[PDB]
């Protein structure tokens, strides 16, 4: 939209329906410049590794990534307690993801 | 509110009164005006069913840390709490209240 208008609101809550629970979590993030905008070949030689079992070859990218693959990223301790004390099972169904209020310094 | 605990009502569930109808024994062959005092020894048995619908007030707390909950103790014991003994005697090992969840004042 514009410089002076927020592009999203803070949504962080849990909604408990009959057979469904909807968890929403919002966090503030910071993203630096990685590898000074470069791709770099990496290996156990570059990191000083010696053992065969820990040898590797790969690349480090200037990109970051968002990870929310831990349960506490979505469930508060009270919500987790409710889930574990009141249900025989659970599974994820669908996902909604948002990035907003971008600020570059 | 009843001082021993519970719900006070001007019109509570009505008293349900039951009695075995007296069955006189053999009366004398000559009329006697006195009330009969010789009856057949009797008793009755049967089944009784009561169904009560309860309305629930769900909790909508925003508390972050887990609540206190009533729970059985996993530690080994000779008998299971709220179960029968080896002689078939059912027992209630402790009084259980209702106030474990929390809310602000």
């Amino acid at each position: 939209d514009g410089v002076g208008s927020s592009s999203g609101n803070w949504h962080c809550d849990s909604q408990w329906l009959g057979d469904r629970v909807i968890t929403t979590s919002t966090r503030t993030w910071a993203l630096p410049t990685y590898n000074n905008h470069l791709y770099k070949q990496i290996s156990n030689s570059t990191s000083g590794g010696s053992s065969n079992d820990n040898a590797y070859f790969g690349y480090s990218t200037p990109w970051g990534y968002f990870d929310f693959n831990r349960f506490h990223c979505h469930f508060s301790p009270r919500d987790w307690q409710r889930l574990i004390n009141n249900n025989w099972g659970f599974r994820p169904k669908r996902l909604n993801f948002k990035l907003f209020n971008i600020q570059v310094k | 509110s009843p001082l021993m605990g519970g719900f006070g009502m001007k019109h509570p569930p009505p008293q349900i009164l039951i009695k075995n109808t007296p069955v006189p024994a053999d009366p004398p062959t000559a009329f006697n005006k006195d009330k009969l005092n010789s009856f057949i020894t009797q008793y009755s048995t049967g089944q009784v069913s009561v169904e009560i619908e309860w309305e629930l007030q769900k909790e909508n707390s925003k508390r972050w840390n887990p609540e206190i909950q009533y729970t059985s103790n996993y530690y080994k014991s000779n008998n299971v709490e709220f179960a029968v003994n080896t002689e078939g005697v059912y027992s209630e090992p402790r009084p259980i209240g209702t106030r474990y969840l929390t809310r602000n004042l």
